[PDB]
This record gives structure tokens, C-alpha cells and sequence, in this order.
């Protein structure tokens, strides 16, 4: 089972990881059952 | 296929449905036969498992 | 394999008769026996079946109470009794085989006898 | 009670051609519980087919069923003079093994 838990929070900083406490509520539970030992991220780039 | 022809020589639409029985993902399920509520008396309850 | 049938019966109206279908060896125990009317100049009508091992006979709604099915485990002979000769009861009765089983669900008439002609006379 | 109606009552007319004998039922024949029969004049009927299309011992495969649902076919591929005989149907679905009225009667 693949569990993805998510939360959103407004912030007012320039560069840091915000302090305090925030509980990450569940969002989705994918029942996939595949081996995962490698992951990568995906960004977006601007052009003109 | 011709309109006046034997049913053996007439079209049959076939919708083959493949269902695997492992059911670990369980993406598709039945209605599960929900009953009604009978509160104010001792009852054997099973809300969502 | 061979199911010889009784000869034609000279039965005056109202007089009972019992047909004698003769089973070959191994026919009764393995297979059921069923009776069809085959009325003169007309089609085939299923009177019922005989299970010759458990002695079970079940009849259609039409023939209930008017005909009696009996079979003899020893001598392997099939019998059908007519309560009385009603005027329409004239016919050519036939005895045939069946499956009466689960694994083989085809309950068709495997082998048919020669037939017996009942009438007011000969 | 599942009645059966054979449709070609006298289509044969001393036929010299392939035939399309038919049977139809009020409630669809379930699981091909049908049979055909060969009733040669002056003699008893002989089984011709069982199931839907399953042939019989000593009966050539020229006799061919082609039915489903309302099981309805007995097809003589190459017609022979001796095989002429009123052909009957019979259903083992619910019915007290009732028969049709015969399709090749003079
Ligand atoms: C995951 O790895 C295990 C290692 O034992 C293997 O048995 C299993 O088949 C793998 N599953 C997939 C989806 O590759």
C-alpha cells in the first residue's frame, strides 16, 4: 500500500524550514504493491 | 451481416469483462449491501469494518 | 441396448392394461426409463420417467392419477399401467432411456422400443 | 411451461436441398438442454443430437445443430433419400420434457 499524506501552510519567510507544530492529515492511499527503492522530483522552468 | 439472415449469421455484440481475483488493489467494488440504522437497542454493529 | 416392447393390447373401454418394456442387461441400474405417448397422427408427449434403482417415478400434470409406472429390478423389465381406457387414451406408448444424473445433464432418450398400440380393440 | 413451436411444418415437400429446421421457445432454452429426434415412419424416434450441436453415435456429422438461446437449428448438409423422417425437438429446461409438433411430417 502506497500512502501519500499532505498538508498546506502559509508562511512569511525568505529561506528556512518553519518551526512550530503541524499535523499532516492523510490524503490518499494507493494500493499498488510494487517495489520502490529510488525516487526523483520534477520541477518546472520558465521561458520567454 | 445481413438483416434477413439466421441469428447464427446475425451480429452478437460481446463485452468480455476480465476480473482478477487477488483483489488487493480493490479499485472496483460492489455497493456492499448497506442496511439501515436501528439505534436505542442492543445490536451487533459493524460500521465500515 | 435393446428395449423390446409388449405386443398390441385388445382392451375394451374402461379395462386396464400394463405394458412390458424389457431392459437389456445393465440398462435399468445405470439409466432411467421414460414414457412418451405418441398419440395417433399427432406428436410426442412426455408421460414421465422411471428411476429403476431408487423406485422413483414422477409424472407430468396431465397424466397424474391416470397412469402408474412400475419397474422390476429383478428380470429388468419396465411396466406402465393404464388406470382404465378412456376414449382418447388410444396411442402408441414408447419406452426410452435417460441419464437421471448430475455430471451428465443431457436428459435425452437414448434408445426407443418398438412401441405398443392400445385401442378399443386389437 | 416452455412451449416449443417448430417453424417449418412442411418446408421439405420431398426436399432435394439443405434444410433449416427450427424450434423456438417461450423462455430461452438454458444451457442448450435440447435434443432432436429422427422418427422414420412406422418406427420409433432415434436421437439425432443433444446439447446444442453435439452429434450422435451412428448419425453422420452432416446433421448439424446451430443454436443458442432459443435453440433452433438442424441442418442437413447433403440431402439423402433414406433420412426423410419427421424431426422432433425436446427441451430439458424446466418443462416436463415436452416435445415440439414435428417439422417433416407429410
Ligand atoms: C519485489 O521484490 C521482491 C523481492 O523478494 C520480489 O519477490 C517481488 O516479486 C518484487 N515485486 C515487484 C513488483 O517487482
Amino acid at each position: 500500500y502506497f500512502k501519500i499524506y499532505s498538508k498546506h501552510t502559509p508562511i512569511n519567510l525568505v529561506r528556512d524550514l518553519p518551526q512550530g507544530f503541524s499535523a499532516l492529515e492523510p490524503l490518499v492511499d494507493l494500493p499498488i504493491g510494487i517495489n520502490i527503492t529510488r525516487f526523483q522530483t520534477l520541477l518546472a522552468l520558465h521561458r520567454s | 451481416f445481413q438483416p434477413t439472415n439466421g441469428v447464427g449469421y446475425q451480429p452478437y455484440r460481446v463485452v468480455v469483462l476480465s476480473f482478477e481475483l487477488l483483489h488487493a488493489p480493490a479499485t472496483v467494488c460492489g455497493p456492499k449491501k448497506s442496511t439501515n440504522l436501528v439505534k436505542n437497542k442492543c445490536v451487533n454493529f459493524n460500521f465500515n469494518g | 441396448v435393446q428395449l423390446v416392447q409388449s405386443g398390441a393390447e385388445v382392451k375394451k373401454p374402461g379395462s386396464s392394461v400394463k405394458v412390458s418394456c424389457k431392459a437389456s442387461g445393465g440398462t435399468f441400474n445405470t439409466y432411467a426409463i421414460n414414457w412418451v405417448r405418441q398419440a395417433p397422427g399427432q406428436g410426442l408427449e412426455w408421460m414421465g420417467r422411471i428411476i429403476p434403482m431408487f423406485g422413483i417415478a414422477n409424472y407430468a400434470q396431465k397424466f397424474q392419477g391416470t397412469v402408474t409406472f412400475t419397474a422390476d429390478k429383478s428380470t429388468s423389465t419396465a411396466y406402465m399401467e393404464l388406470s382404465s381406457l378412456r376414449y382418447e387414451d388410444t396411442a402408441v406408448y414408447y419406452c426410452a432411456r435417460s441419464a437421471y444424473y448430475s455430471e451428465s445433464s443431457g436428459y435425452y432418450l437414448d434408445y426407443w422400443g418398438q412401441g405398443t398400440l392400445v385401442t378399443v380393440s386389437s | 411451461e416452455i412451449v416449443l413451436t417448430q417453424s417449418p411444418g412442411t418446408l421439405s415437400l420431398s426436399p432435394g436441398e439443405r434444410a433449416t429446421l427450427s424450434c423456438r421457445a417461450s423462455q430461452s432454452v438454458s444451457g442448450s438442454y435440447l435434443a432432436w429426434y429422427q422418427q422414420k415412419p412406422g418406427q420409433a424416434p432415434s436421437l439425432l443430437i443433444y446439447g446444442a450441436s453435439s452429434r450422435a453415435t451412428g448419425i453422420p456429422d452432416r446433421f448439424s445443430g446451430s443454436g443458442s438461446g432459443t435453440d433452433f437449428t438442424l441442418t442437413i448438409s447433403r440431402l439423402e433419400p433414406e433420412d426423410f423422417a419427421v424431426y422432433y425437438c425436446q427441451q430439458y429446461v424446466n418443462s416436463p420434457r415436452t416435445f415440439g409438433q414435428g417439422t417433416k411430417l407429410e
